[PDB]
């Protein structure tokens, strides 16, 4: 059977994974006491009694995040192992979550994951949930990695990622713990999912028509295109898309392996009475630069690689009338391709979540989407780097943790050469 | 979990020790008799931080008293709340110091000292995880600064990788309430620079002029302004104390609020702060809250931030709002009035959430902003300093004490040097 | 019928005893009064009226401990003559328990064990409970053996005994007694059990999650052990083993004979919700150093034999596959050795003791394991003994009992040859 | 059952046995007139140890009391428990000796001591299993120190095996309560080193120290003061008294305390000592008892520890504890601080527990070290002695009883000796 596990890291990291849990039960009617008052074996083991229990570990050197877990509404969902808590946190420093601290927890935690990888008739890969700048998602998960990827050469190696959107807040020393995290992923990740809290927020104003929103939705939100994946393997479509092909239709060069995300159709009951959600509808929405979840106007580049991912109610003939309908619209795409559209559809059309703020849909698309026009943020957060860097500022907290200095000159060198891969990729190749 | 220590020190520290304690307690359901008496699991869940769990249902909280003479400490054990603490953290002298800073670091503390540390040590080795210390002392105080800084060096000699931090009562730039100030708050500073990872800066001055402003009172008693200061620590903890959206450590604040060592001296703010005569005509929004962080007016330290740059400001709310606010808001004052940010770093702002609100707040707020215009303080300091110094006035009160003149000097270069970075950093530019 | 006595002695071997003898009586329905309201007579005899008599020796020289039983809530099942006492214990004092006071005793000992061993069909051996330091223990078995062995020079002679741990107390004079039963243990016994409490107490703080243990309930987790032992001889299975097998299946050079043990699933209830059992998951449990009952990392040398038994719900084929993969794991084998494994299969499952703090399960194994690592253990015994050998610390305890300062030096150099053995052994004989 | 004979010697000697009578009296329920009324049947079971049941229900404590003249037991026959005795135990001559230690142990005591053996012969015979003899005596004392020293020496002659041990009141290195204290204490110890199996030391000026600091108390009443020791006393035998899970022999508490014959002087020491005023702001645990334990200022010997090194400890624990606890505990002290232990020694810690709780402390704990430190005492009393002998100070009070003076010269080599034997061992290595 496909067995997927899921790895939750940092406040994000385990945040994150409630609302996704959350929503698993949901999909598959099992009651937050692991109960089921037949697609289960990719998430959820069977004990004795039956009871179903998720597979996946969440780390955290901050109890404080996990005990709410553990003090919460599916606090029967877990065996207690899975919950794996330090003492004191990683204070956004990349040094703590990867030499000092995460040092100290690392054994346990893969010893856990060993366990867990060894109760699968055939583990597809891995799902790392972790923030951009968090001393533990940020340097946690880049020791993590870094230990993942030797006893599980051969695994799909999949993570999604909060990328420190160009105009928000909540740490100073994000640039710094980025980039160093940056550095070691690409080495040992084998895709990456781009999140922006921003540009969330702009959906959530323009699409949900809200205001006011927390974690506690802006997660669900993410938690829907999580599952879109997923799906996937949990339900019958008629074109299933397992995670391995994820690599093959998105990556077309290793150090490359940053897609984008969206969701079709964000919406308030409101205007779904208004609205007709019909596949065309949906499929010219995903292109449309205001409805991406990063930060980053698509005009500016040209894609790579896109996958769709449908939900629900849609019909093949349909979907490959809108996808030429794509291709015409003079949206461009680099030389070096010349499809660009590998397409996945899922029966299982899309749920929805008791006391959510998103109406329920017939049909539904995720899209991933591999595109140059990132190369700009990548710019701007190596623009901000140094800055800081030219100063110094904050790297005695690093250097204090045993990081080299020549360590930071090392990541910024490698993050150069990254865009420069941008850049090439983009030269649109003729004689 | 983490835990805390609260060393009290001279009278100052004593008397707002005693109206934070009181604050803690209330915040927690704990009565006068250490008695549990609370509503929330979260009051007494992460009491740890703070509280000592004795034994039934009698928490102590683990603080440390310490002045040189009785007639204080005397007071606050006479007091409400004075039987909340455990009688053998009262440690104290017979003799006084009247604001003879060689006393309390020398002649008379060093005799003292030798017990309070073992106090100390006791206290520490019932932590599991020693988050750090909290001071509270007043600068210019024979005890206060005397032992204050004995204490502060000590105690990192044996727990260097502790977070310490301060809430030091600064001078005043009007009205003296000390003939010796300049001296005795020039000697603290020259150690405190060296250790303290953080210290806020308190100035009775400006709380009177908060107090006759905004709080529209006519009676500022000390015990009112101890209270807000109290206030503000409470603040500062939170994240420990509670759950919320974006829990930061005490030891993250450090990360994203020191960018330099030795450069750690912060401007406290707090909001709201409106009067009960006019609390029916305001509206409690994250817009008004940031009127009020940001406003010069209510800076709880005696220096005007528009004449100089924020290096960092770290603003953590408590209670219920939207990330989306936060942020949003956040960014536009940056953007409004770029020109007051340190155009070297990206990003001056690092923010924090807790969803437990002040006992009768819906919202609140604190400021930690790290400015250059603190700048200002430190060269009164000097100037005042030297222009006594040069005269040699009232030396025989501490060459007398056996110290040695050239500690003057020494700590005179120290607060000169501090003075020219904060001015190199002031105007230093990216190009 | 196959008949089996059993011998306690010291505070350790009786106690443990207690606990046994009460876990017995529960597996086989027999109630405090020797009542019954078909595989029990190999550890009970009947009488006139039916009532069952287990089939033990309880020697202290420390009255005070039988008086517990004598006592206590079985004080019904013993015949009187079976709870021999003596006046004056041997005060951690080998001499005494072997030469000076034992030596008045075990007369009256031997005659006993006589008179019961006339009562049995076809006795298989003794099973001797002792610990190691105990004056009683260590000193009196030692003479025990002595003469057991000649009596009863075919019988089996298998011991338990508790290893005084690396890293723990309790006594002073401990090395000595071990060694100087150690010296003549070897010479008797045929199969000895080491049990270190140190182990244990890791056990139940990782395993169990509990705090706070105490011999009421370490010796339960013994004493599961125990019964796993003997329920091949008490009750059917796939797989019964006879106890003289366990030479044969152990032993592979005479002196050396100090299997290990282990015994899984430990665990709270708590888990047990959440944690599949399987034959596999349980198997791979058994080889996780953290879950050995001996301080020795077994990592560190390799194994000579293994002996897994299986109590309840297995299936042999499953069984098998397991080990297969515990051999491909490169767990490392001497030469000598190309099978390893000797396996059994009981039907009767794994009991619970009422008011226990361990959960019931529907299987369990129980692992005998005999490996060069324990050397290490050994080497450091004969370092302690020396160093304090030395100086003839406390020696004059034992020459003014009669013993014989060279029996020191005697003991010491066959414990050399001893460890000598096992280096030889873990040569990785090859041409 | 065993035995133990208690003989009191001198006014110190009675007044602290009265006292110590009157705890054990309460502890198993004996009323002043001798009757039973206790709750528990352990109280009555092994009453045997000090009381022998006279007739119906009057128990007779097994005492032997002391002294050269009247005045003084008197007093005790007059006390609340002074007919709880038998008449015929109180053997007293019709003359003093004001502190003249000649008279006590030739011209005056030589007369009585004919007498009292003979009722120490009539009591033994009474016995079972004489475990041994305690003496309760002043260093210092004419009849302590004189009759105390003669009486041992008679003793040992005809009970050669049986453990003796006495609980002595040594110099005061303040102000002496004698005048010719040196004399007394040498010439007591002289003989005293190469008799008794243990003895204790305790001095009246540490216990003042314990008294004004740590008991908070103001007016240290002698009565209090005996309290205080009578409750050390109870502890040492609580193991023979009572069961447990660790018992611990008089007899092996010497085995595991004594290295070397002649080196068996102990530091005693007491847990929990907590005020009144303070005991609601305690934990009442194991770590929280090992702290007092180890603390220098609980030892009831008028010597610090701190300037030597342990050549072993004991550590008596009565009540509920879990194994656990208190092994991890007192190992973490040996590591924590090993440079305070003794290297020739590995585990230089002996423990035992016993599950009878003194009255009204659920956890309590004796202890019982043997330092190195102790060599301070007898060189502070060798060098007041030289002091005065080599001016021939008040010798004609011992010229007088018949002394030869050269007996003053060997005690004091025995003395200086035992000064030297401390101080090699005090650094001896094991290299
Ligand atoms: C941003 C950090 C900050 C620096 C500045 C300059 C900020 C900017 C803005 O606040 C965020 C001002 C703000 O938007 C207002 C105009 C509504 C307002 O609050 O300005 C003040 C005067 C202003 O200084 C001129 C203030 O003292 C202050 O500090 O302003 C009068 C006040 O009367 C009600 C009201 O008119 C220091 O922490
Ligand atoms: C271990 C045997 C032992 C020797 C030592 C050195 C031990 C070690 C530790 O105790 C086990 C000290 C301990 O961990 C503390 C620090 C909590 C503490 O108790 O130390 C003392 C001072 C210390 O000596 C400096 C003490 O007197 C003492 O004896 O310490 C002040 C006290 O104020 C509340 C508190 O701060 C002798 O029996
Ligand atoms: N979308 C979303 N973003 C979050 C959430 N929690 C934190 N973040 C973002 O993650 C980044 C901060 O990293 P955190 O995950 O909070 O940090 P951490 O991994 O806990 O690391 P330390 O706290 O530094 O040990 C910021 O960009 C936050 O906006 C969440 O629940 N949802
Ligand atoms: N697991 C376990 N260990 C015990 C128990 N009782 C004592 N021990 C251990 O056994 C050793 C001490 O030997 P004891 O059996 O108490 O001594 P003894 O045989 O009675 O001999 P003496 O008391 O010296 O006559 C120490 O290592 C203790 O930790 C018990 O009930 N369970
Ligand atoms: N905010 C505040 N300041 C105080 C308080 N008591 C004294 N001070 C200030 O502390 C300084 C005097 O030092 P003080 O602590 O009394 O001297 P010390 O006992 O030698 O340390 C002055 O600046 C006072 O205004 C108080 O309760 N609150
Ligand atoms: N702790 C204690 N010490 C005592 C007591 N009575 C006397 N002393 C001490 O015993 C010593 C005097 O010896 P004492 O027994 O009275 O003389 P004796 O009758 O000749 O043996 C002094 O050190 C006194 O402080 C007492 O009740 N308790
Ligand atoms: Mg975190
Ligand atoms: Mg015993």
């Amino acid at each position: 059977m496909r067995e997927c596990i899921s790895i939750h890291v940092g406040q994000a990291g385990v945040q994150i994974g409630n609302a996704c849990w959350e929503l698993y039960c949901l999909e598959h009617g099992i009651q937050p006491d692991g109960q089921m008052p037949d697609s289960f074996n990719t998430f959820f083991s069977e004990t004795g009694a039956g009871k179903h229990v998720p597979r996946a570990v969440f780390v955290d050197l901050e109890p404080t995040v996990i005990d709410e877990v553990r003090t919460g509404t599916y606090r029967q969902l877990f065996h207690p192992e899975q919950l794996i808590t330090g003492k004191e946190d990683a204070a956004n420093n990349y040094a703590r979550g990867h030499y000092t601290i995460g040092k100290e927890i690392i054994d346990l935690v893969l010893d856990r994951i060993r366990k867990l990888a060894d109760q699968c008739t055939g583990l597809q890969g891995f799902l790392v949930f972790h923030s951009f700048g968090g001393g533990t998602g940020s340097g946690f998960t880049s020791l993590l990695m870094e230990r993942l990827s030797v006893d599980y050469g051969k695994k799909s190696k999949l993570e999604f990622s909060i990328y420190p959107a160009p105009q928000v807040s909540t740490a100073v020393v994000e640039p710094y713990n980025s980039i160093l995290t940056t550095h070691t992923t690409l080495e040992h990740s084998d895709c990456a999912f781009m999140v922006d809290n921003e540009a969330i927020y702009d959906i959530c104003r323009r699409n949900l028509d809200i205001e006011r929103p927390t974690y506690t939705n802006l997660n669900r939100l993410i938690s829907q295109i999580v599952s879109s994946i997923t799906a996937s393997l949990r339900f019958d479509g008629a074109l299933n898309v397992d995670l391995t092909e994820f690599q093959t239709n998105l990556v077309p060069y290793p150090r490359i392996h940053f897609p984008l995300a969206t969701y079709a159709p964000v919406i308030s009951a409101e205007k779904a009475y208004h609205e007709q959600l019909s596949v065309a509808e949906i499929t010219n929405a995903c292109f449309e630069p205001a409805n991406q979840m990063v930060k980053c106007d698509p005009r500016h580049g040209k894609y790579m690689a896109c996958c769709l991912l449908y939900r629900g109610d849609v019909v093949p003939k349909d979907v490959n009338a809108a996808i030429a309908t794509i291709k015409t619209k003079r949206i461009q795409f680099v030389d070096w391709c010349p499809t660009g559209f590998k397409v996945g559809i899922n029966y299982q059309p899309p749920t929805v979540v008791p006391g959510g703020d998103l109406a329920k849909v017939q049909r539904a698309v995720c899209m991933l989407s591999n595109t140059t026009a990132i190369a700009e943020a990548w710019a701007r957060l190596d623009h901000k780097f140094d800055l800081m860097y030219a100063k110094r500022a904050f790297v005695h907290w690093y250097v204090g943790e045993g990081m080299e200095e020549g360590e930071f000159s090392e990541a910024r060198e490698d993050m150069a050469a990254l865009e420069k891969d941008y850049e090439e990729v983009g030269v649109d190749s003729v004689e | 979990m983490r835990e805390i220590v609260h060393i009290q020190a001279g009278q100052c520290g004593n008397q707002i020790g005693a109206k934070f304690w009181e604050v803690i307690s209330d915040e927690h359901g704990i009565d006068p008799t250490g008695s549990y008496h609370g509503d929330s699991d979260l009051q007494l869940e992460r009491i740890n931080v703070y509280y000592n769990e004795a034994a039934g249902n009698k928490y102590v909280p683990r603080a440390i008293l310490v002045d040189l003479e009785p007639g204080t400490m005397d007071s606050v054990r006479s007091g409400p709340f004075g039987q909340i603490f455990r009688p053998d953290n009262f440690v104290f002298g017979q003799s006084g110091a009247g604001n003879n800073w060689a006393k309390g670091h020398y002649t008379e503390g060093a005799e003292l000292v030798d017990s309070v540390l073992d106090v100390v040590r006791k206290e520490s080795e019932s932590c599991d995880c020693l988050q750090g210390f909290q001071l509270t002392h007043s600068l210019g105080g024979g005890t206060g600064s005397g032992m204050g800084t004995l204490l502060i060096s000590k105690i990192r000699e044996e727990y260097p990788d502790r977070i310490m931090n301060t809430f030091s009562v600064v001078p005043s730039p009007k009205v003296s309430d000390t003939v010796v100030e300049p001296y005795n708050a020039t000697l603290s500073v020259h150690q405190l620079v060296e250790n303290t990872d953080e210290t806020y800066c308190i100035d009775n001055e400006a709380l009177y002029d908060i107090c006759f402003r905004t709080l529209k009172l006519t009676t500022p008693t000390y015990g009112d302004l101890n209270h807000l200061v109290s206030a503000t620590m409470s603040g500062v903890t939170t994240c420990l104390r509670f759950p919320g959206q974006l829990n930061a450590d005490l030891r993250k604040l450090a990360v994203n609020m020191v960018p330099f060592p030795r450069l750690h001296f912060f401007m406290p703010g707090f909001a709201p702060l409106t009067s009960r005569g006019s609390q029916q005509y305001r509206a409690l929004t994250v817009p008004e809250l940031t009127q009020q962080m940001f406003d010069a007016k209510n800076m709880m330290a005696a220096c005007d931030p528009r004449h100089g740059r924020y290096l960092t400001v770290a603003a953590v709310f408590r209670g219920r709002m939207s990330m989306k606010e936060v942020d949003e808001q956040m960014l536009n004052v940056q953007n409004k009035n770029s020109s007051y940010f340190v155009e070297w770093i990206p990003n001056n702002v690092k923010t924090a959430v807790c969803d437990i609100p002040p006992r009768g707040l819906k919202m609140s707020a604190t400021f930690i902003g790290n400015s250059t215009a603190i700048q200002e303080l430190f060269k009164r300091i000097s100037e005042q300093f030297t222009a006594m110094f040069r005269r040699k006035a009232f030396l025989h009160w501490y060459t007398g004490e056996g110290m040695d003149e050239m500690e003057f000097t020494e700590a005179e270069s120290n607060m000169n040097d501090l003075v020219s970075e904060y001015q190199q950093y002031q105007d230093a530019t990216a190009d």
